[PDB]
This record gives structure tokens, C-alpha cells and sequence, in this order.
DNA sequence: ATCAATATCCACCTGCAGATTCTACCAAAAGTGTATTTGGAAACTGCTCCATCAAAAGGCATGTTCAGCTGAATTCAGCTGAACATGCCTTTTGATGGAGCAGTTTCCAAATACACTTTTGGTAGAATCTGCAGGTGGATATTGAT
DNA sequence: ATCAATATCCACCTGCAGATTCTACCAAAAGTGTATTTGGAAACTGCTCCATCAAAAGGCATGTTCAGCTGAATTCAGCTGAACATGCCTTTTGATGGAGCAGTTTCCAAATACACTTTTGGTAGAATCTGCAGGTGGATATTGAT
């Protein structure tokens, strides 16, 4: 059998999903934890298709910027692996948190 | 015995080829929690916001608008939707 | 009798002048609105659609696609450094991010 | 009914600048949000502008300072520019 | 001359609160300024929701879905409850 | 004549707070209940920094606020640090906060 | 008449101990020697970029005095909001 | 025969010591010229009330001491107790400050 | 770095539906014309509030010495997370039917806008009070050395 | 564990600045009566948006193996902290001349308020196009063994 070594495929997935534009998360899933979200703050909404992808594009936005911010908080302390003691920093400088 | 919240539904592997986006070359396990969390948190105030305009507007039926004003709100301002 | 030029020409303008002195009026902005700031305003967000539209334009063919797509809008504002603090806290639809890959990351030899 | 958008006059501005460039649908949408915010944060910036000298009017001058205060850099003055040049060329309405 | 100012308002509520307690000059200001503040974020977002839904008026109930909009949680409630009925109190005598 | 401040029961002044009204061009028209609720929810606000702040002083043993105090009690309260996390007091200080790490042991 | 006098690198009468002051009351218990010089750095940007739009509201208003309005409005322009001093 | 105390022991008992206070730490005059100067560079011929002049000097070191616990919260993310400039540079552009 | 070998990329070509652009008419803005109203620019000018200035002092900065303890550097085991084939399932997709609502005309009652006229609450200096900052010296605690 | 060396706490004093009180003149609510729009309340549609519905697609979970990374442990050079002596410069205070707000008044230049006349900006069909969606086949990269 042969392949690649732990790592290589991350970087070739890395300029992958930086080359490309579509979104991430899937649609439905999405869509169903945002009615569920949403129905907990007023019963009997419904939502303009348009204001889903909306909510999808805004959220993958974030958490994507979520972190380059904290990837650089993992290479900060000589790491290289993202951990959630370093989402946390991201978020605490950011002013999310504290 | 698939019985789990939808938070779930968001994927693992979905849920991060994001972070490569974001771009990251390797992961901890706990990540994945831990993000699933900051994921709810972000769109919850979000939608709470965005609602109380879909209510105050005396409407049933929440539209991107609701949520652009509300990204705006939340100092997220979104190009592409109305505003 | 003396007839129509629209104010817009008359500043030499694409952007429609009279339209943005209707939307001063109606902003709540002030009591009243001279009849200068609708046009100079007209000129500065025609003048920066045309800014952000060449350098998009530009990473478009670049790009070896013939039009402009959010994809490039986003390549556009963001490899510009006076339009990224314009729009710093603006977050453009379907646009992706700038390849980036921080130098630690990559393989060695 | 139908409501009103800033399309034409930036896919005019648009063949203008790149005579041979058209312009995506979602791509014409991103381009009007972003008109509609810069519209409204010189006009917010002015609004306050003039409200703190007790001037009860908006004018060209109050754009302006807008533009100094909110648009960076350069692009702060090819702006300045661009705006006393149509704003002249307005007045010299014979 | 005139320069006006909330803090008499500011030294009766404060007198409600703590009888015994009174208030430094600077930190009369800082109150003044906190009142200020509070009050043109409320009455700013209620201006933009008139705006947005096409209508006209500021009425009692967007100074609410403001105050509902900006305020944190449970002073957002003690807000909405002390606030709601200020307003009966003064619908109610005629 | 009967002022329509006490008319609602209020401390703050609800006429002015509708002339307030009148500058922000915060629209072309402000209904009567619009300075009524608002000046209330002012007044709301107003007195519930100003306990949590008087206690604050009556801790550090004085008679008299400063703006010290104000700040521990914004940066205490955690929903009234939310509402004002953007925002700088004068004169304040910070809250007493040493990290874990850094203390001797 | 009686111009004076020059105004020039006072950037470096923002002493090491008081940038040390500062730093203390941020809760940093040690500083590298180089952090003096960044830090001087990052203050000059940020009270420029502060007092060039104060200024700018102090010359809209056709005044040559900037009063600390001019520094508030400013201030709040920057997203960092000061009480204390008239708004 | 004579000696006092171990490094590292008055720093923090001098973080204790600021963090209770709340005067101003620059001095004011350095201060003061600084702000003219920056601001002679920017418009000549101008004046400054003395309250505006500490609008900027409580504004500031509000800022500077803010970052600088933002900076020390990534001093102490890397295992180390000491900030260095590789600190405020992380701390700045999370911040979004553009550094 | 090269040799040989899976394994992944990347231009070169290409014909088509899903979009983009172009065409062909209609209320709704915008633009005019004539009529009034007003905000704020010029022109004094009263009066703070700023800019220097000086003297003396003592707080505080600077520069130097000496060592301790921090940051960094190497080494290394072990355990975590990457890589993948594997196999089953949730998601996609494509219309679709029908109720559900947002979007609007039309139409008045209620609510708010003007314009004055009393009437009163808030403000600005002057009149009294009186917290608390700063200076103590006495105690307790903490720290660091034997 | 004791003992010296500071430093931190903390209670009491006390004259002064800064707070609190008290009186008197004016801008600002409030009160009336008449003058104008609005935001529904009822009546009605178009259009999205929900609920199903059903074939297949790849995507996801799962389990296995190994690599490399992260966390720990030690050693050490050197940097940064604590202490002191030295001496500059900030801080204080108090005075003083003047620039420059700001407070008033006066009079255009400019904006608004209506009434109609044009013109354009935008729709819904009708007429053109280009990334794509996808099939290659040629190179670049990566990997394990020489
Ligand atoms: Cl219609
Ligand atoms: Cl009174
Ligand atoms: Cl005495
Ligand atoms: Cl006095
Ligand atoms: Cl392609
Ligand atoms: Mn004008
Ligand atoms: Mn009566
Ligand atoms: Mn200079
Ligand atoms: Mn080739």
C-alpha cells in the first residue's frame, strides 16, 4: 500500500478550501438547528429562503475568522494544533468573553 | 440509537474543513465540542436579535432584511442580502 | 421656457443625484439638506463604486474568468489595503478568503 | 411597487471603467449593500456633524468633513476630489 | 450661560437609593455622561426601527423593542416592567 | 398646572426628554408615550448603577461616590459590565485582578 | 512676537517607568526590555489617529482651540467611548 | 548584611499598589507636549483646553493599560510570565487594530 | 538530491442551460416655476480661559552593579489525531399544491403638530457646611535570611 | 522552625477644598384651541414558503495503524529585576495680557412649500452568452527505497 504522511493532506485541504467560495456547513442540518434556535425565542416563525442562507453565510463567516485569529494563537505557544484553550484567548482579546 | 440535537447534525468533518479555510493544519478532539458551542452562542443573539425585528414588525414570518439589520447590530455587517 | 437637465449631468455624474437628495430628506439626517450635499455625496459613492469596481474588474481577469463574481469583489478589497479598514468589519457574501497559510505550517525541503 | 435599486448607475460606472466587464447578479448585490452602507455612514457622520455646532442644515461642507473623518488615507482625498469637482461643475449650471 | 444638565435627577434618585450617600463632583459627571449615552443608543435604535418598518412616529413602543434590542438580559426586564407602566401611570390620570 | 413628570411618577424630566427627542431627528414625529417610558427607563438605569456604586462606597468606608467607585460597580455587575464594556470611566481604575501564574508558590 | 520653541521628539518623555506604571496597573508581573520601545510605538499611533480626528472636528467648527468635545466626539468615533468630561 | 527582597516580589506588590490607585501614571507635562506636538504636526497654531489635553491622557492610559492585560493574557498563553513585543503585536491584531 | 511509481494537478477543448443582457412600455419620481420663510454668515464686542513665565523644591528618573531566576534550547516517551478504505444513510434535488400571510388600497378617528400665553422648575453665583486626603506613629503581617 | 527587616494596615487628627444649601431672575414646560396626517381596521389578493414525496449521491461515521507532536524534564547563558546614588525637571502657585469664544443683532442667500410637466428607472417577457460541468491527458509533487 502506499501514501501520504500525516499533515500533507491538511495542507493540500487547506489551499483547497481557501481556493474555494461554497459553503461549508450542510443546508438542511443548518437550517433545522436555526428553526430550532429560532422557535425557542418565538413560537410559530417561518423564514425567507433567502434569510437562511443568509444566517449560513454570516455563521461560516464568523467561525472561520473565529479562527485564523486562534491559529495564531496555537502558533503563538510554539504549537501548531489548535486546542479550546486558544478559542478562548481568541475570543477573550476579541471582547466576547471576558 | 441516532437521538441527537441538531447542533450534532453540524458534522464533524463539516463542521472543520471550515478551519482549514480557516486555515489550520491539525485539530484537537475537544475542539469540535468546544466549537459547537461558540457556533450556537454566535447565532443565538443573532436570531434573538433579528426576531424582536421580525416582532416588532408585528410579522410571522422572519426575512433576510431581519437578519441583516440584526448582523449590523451586532457589528457584523453582511454585503449581499439588502443592506 | 426652459427644460430638463437632470441635476446629476449637471455635476457630471452617473449616480443619481436627485435620488440621494430624496433619501437625505428621508433619513432623518437633519431639518434640511443644502442642494451641494446630494451631489458631492453622489460623486464620493460613485467614485468609490468605480474604485473597488476597477480593482475587482483587475482580479477578475486575473481570475481568467470574464465577469465579476463576489469571489473577486472580496480578492479585490481585501488584497487592497485602503479598502480593507473601509470594510473591515464588513463581511461580503460568497466571497471566501485570501489564500494564506502561515509559514510554520508548510513542509520543510 | 417594485422597489429601487443603485444597479444601473454602478453597471454604468462599471463599463465606464472596464468598458469590456459585466457584473454577476449576487456580485451587483454585494456592490449595492456596499453603496447603501457607505451612503449612510457619510450621512450618520454628517448628521452628527451638524448636530454638535447647532447648525440646523447638512451641507456640502459637513459631507465633507464626513469623508475626512470616515474614508481613509488617500482614498480619503481622491474622494474630497472627486465630490468639489462634480459640485463646481453642479453650480455652473448656465 | 444655560449649560443644562440631568444631575438634580441624578441627586434625587440618588437620595432614593442611599439617604445617607452622596456624590463627588466628577463622578456626578460620569453619571451625566452615562445617562447621555444610554439615552441616544435607545433613542438612536428606536429611530432606525421607525425607519425600517416605513413609519413615521417614535412611539413608547419603539423606545421598548429599543430597550428590549439594548439592554443585556434582566435589567432589559426591570427595564420594559419599570418602564412599560411609567407610561399607564400617565395614560391613566387624563 | 401639573408637570408630566410626576404626572408619571418620575424623578427624570419626561418634557425634556421629548425636546431630546427633537434633535436627533430621530424621526419626524415622537409619540407622547415615547419621553414618558424612555425618561423612566433613564431613571431606571440611573438608580440601579447608583446602588450597586453606593455600595461600593459604603465598602471602602466613605460617605461620598467617586468615580472609583462607579467603576467597581459597573465592572463587578456583570450585566451592567456588558452594557458598558466599550465604554471608559474616568478616574476609575481597574478591578484588583492578579493572574493565578503569577503569584509566588 | 515670540515664538517657541520647537516641539520635537517628545515621544521619549513618556519614561520607561511610567510605561513600567501603566503596565503594572494591566497586571504584568515582567517585561521584556523591548516591550518600552513597541509600546511607545503603539502609543503615538493611537494618540495620533485619536487627536487627528479631534482636530478635524475642531477645524469643521471653524475654532482653533480643540476642547475635549472635540476629543470625546472623537474618542466615540473610535468606538472608545469617555465619560467624564461633557458627553 | 543588607538586603531586602527576592525578584520578582515588588512587582507584584506594585501591581497591587496601581491597580488600587486611579491617578494618572505619565506625567503630565511630558504628556502634554507630546499631545502638541503630534498635534503642531497636524494642524499649526492650535490650542487646547486643559480639559481636553486629560480627555486624551485618561483616554489613553485607559487604552495602553487595557492592552497591556490583553497582552499579558498571551504572555501567559505561551507558557511565558514575561511580555514581549511578539505579545502586543498578538494582542493588537485580534484586537483588529491593524498593529 | 535522483530513480521509479503511485497519486494529484492543471491547462487545453468544448457545447448548453441557466443566467445575463437586451428590448419594449408605464406610473412614479424628479425637475420646473412661482411663492414664502429662515438658518447662520458677517460684524462687532464682552469676557473667559489659555499661554507663558518664574521661582523653589523635592519627587522621580537615570545610569550603574550584581545575581537570580526566567526564556530557550535539547532530549524523548507516549499518546493523540491524521489518513483511508469501508459501508451504510442522511442530505440533495426537482417540482409541486395550497394555505398562509405579507403587501396595499381605501377610509376615518385618534393622535400630534403649530402658535401663543401663563406659570413654574432649573440654573447660576453667593452662603454655609464638613467629607476626607495626608500625616502621623503604633501593630500586624509578610518576607527572607540563619 | 526562629528572628530581623520592612511594608502594609489602620485608627485618630484637622483645616480646606469641594460639596450642600439657600435666594433671586429667565428660559422652558405646561395649558388651550385650532390645524393636519397617520397607522390602522376591514377587505383582498399574489407569492413565497411549508409540508410532503422519492430517487441516488456521494458524504459520514467507524475502525485501524503509525507518525509525529505535544508535554515534560534538565541545563544554562544571560537578561531583567531590585537597590542605590545622583541630579534633573516636573510640579506648584501665582501673576497677567490677550487671543478668541461666544453672545446678540442684522440682513441676505438659501432652502422649503406647493402645482404641474416631463423623464427615467424598473418589470416582465424576449434575445444573447459564458463559466460550468466534465473528459481527457501531460506535469508537479510526494514517498519509499537506492
Ligand atoms: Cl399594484
Ligand atoms: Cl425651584
Ligand atoms: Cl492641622
Ligand atoms: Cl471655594
Ligand atoms: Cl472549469
Ligand atoms: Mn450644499
Ligand atoms: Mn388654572
Ligand atoms: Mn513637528
Ligand atoms: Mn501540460
Amino acid at each position: 500500500p502506499h501514501r501520504y504522511r500525516p499533515g500533507t493532506v491538511a495542507l493540500r485541504e487547506i489551499r483547497r478550501y481557501q481556493k474555494s467560495t461554497e459553503l461549508l456547513i450542510r443546508k438542511l442540518p443548518f437550517q433545522r438547528l436555526v428553526r430550532e434556535i429560532a422557535q425557542d425565542f418565538k413560537t410559530d416563525l417561518r423564514f425567507q429562503s433567502s434569510a437562511v442562507m443568509a444566517l449560513q453565510e454570516a455563521c461560516e463567516a464568523y467561525l472561520v475568522g473565529l479562527f485564523e485569529d486562534t491559529n495564531l494563537c496555537a502558533i503563538h505557544a510554539k504549537r501548531v494544533t489548535i486546542m479550546p484553550k486558544d478559542i478562548q484567548l481568541a475570543r477573550r482579546i476579541r471582547g466576547e468573553r471576558a | 440509537k441516532v437521538l441527537r440535537d441538531n447542533i450534532q447534525g453540524i458534522t464533524k468533518p463539516a463542521i472543520r474543513r471550515l478551519a482549514r479555510r480557516g486555515g489550520v493544519k491539525r485539530i484537537s478532539g475537544l475542539i469540535y465540542e468546544e466549537t459547537r458551542g461558540v457556533l450556537k452562542v454566535f447565532l443565538e443573539n443573532v436570531i434573538r436579535d433579528a426576531v424582536t425585528y421580525t416582532e416588532h414588525a408585528k410579522r410571522k414570518t422572519v426575512t433576510a432584511m431581519d437578519v441583516v439589520y440584526a448582523l449590523k447590530r451586532q457589528g457584523r455587517t453582511l454585503y449581499g442580502f439588502g443592506g | 421656457r426652459a427644460k430638463v437637465k437632470s441635476r446629476s449631468s449637471r455635476a457630471g455624474l452617473q449616480f443619481p443625484v436627485g435620488r440621494v437628495h430624496r433619501l437625505l430628506r428621508q433619513g432623518n439626517y437633519a431639518q434640511r439638506i443644502g442642494a451641494g450635499a446630494p451631489v458631492y455625496l453622489a460623486a464620493v459613492l460613485e467614485y468609490l463604486t468605480a474604485e473597488v469596481l476597477e480593482l475587482a474588474g483587475n482580479a477578475a481577469r486575473d481570475n481568467k474568468k470574464t465577469r465579476i463574481t463576489p469571489r473577486h469583489l472580496q480578492l479585490a478589497i481585501r488584497n487592497d489595503e485602503e479598502l480593507n479598514k473601509l470594510l473591515g468589519r464588513v463581511t461580503i457574501a460568497q466571497g471566501g478568503v485570501l489564500p494564506n497559510i502561515q509559514a510554520v505550517l508548510l513542509p520543510k525541503k | 411597487s417594485r422597489k429601487e435599486s443603485y444597479s444601473i448607475y454602478v453597471y454604468k460606472v462599471l463599463k465606464q471603467v472596464h468598458p469590456d466587464t459585466g457584473i454577476s447578479s449576487k456580485a451587483m448585490g454585494i456592490m449595492n449593500s456596499f453603496v447603501n452602507d457607505i451612503f449612510e455612514r457619510i450621512a450618520g457622520e454628517a448628521s452628527r456633524l451638524a448636530h454638535y455646532n447647532k447648525r440646523s442644515t447638512i451641507t456640502s461642507r459637513e459631507i465633507q468633513t464626513a469623508v475626512r473623518l470616515l474614508l481613509p488615507g488617500e482614498l480619503a482625498k481622491h474622494a474630497v476630489s472627486e465630490g468639489t469637482k462634480a459640485v463646481t461643475k453642479y453650480t455652473s449650471s448656465k
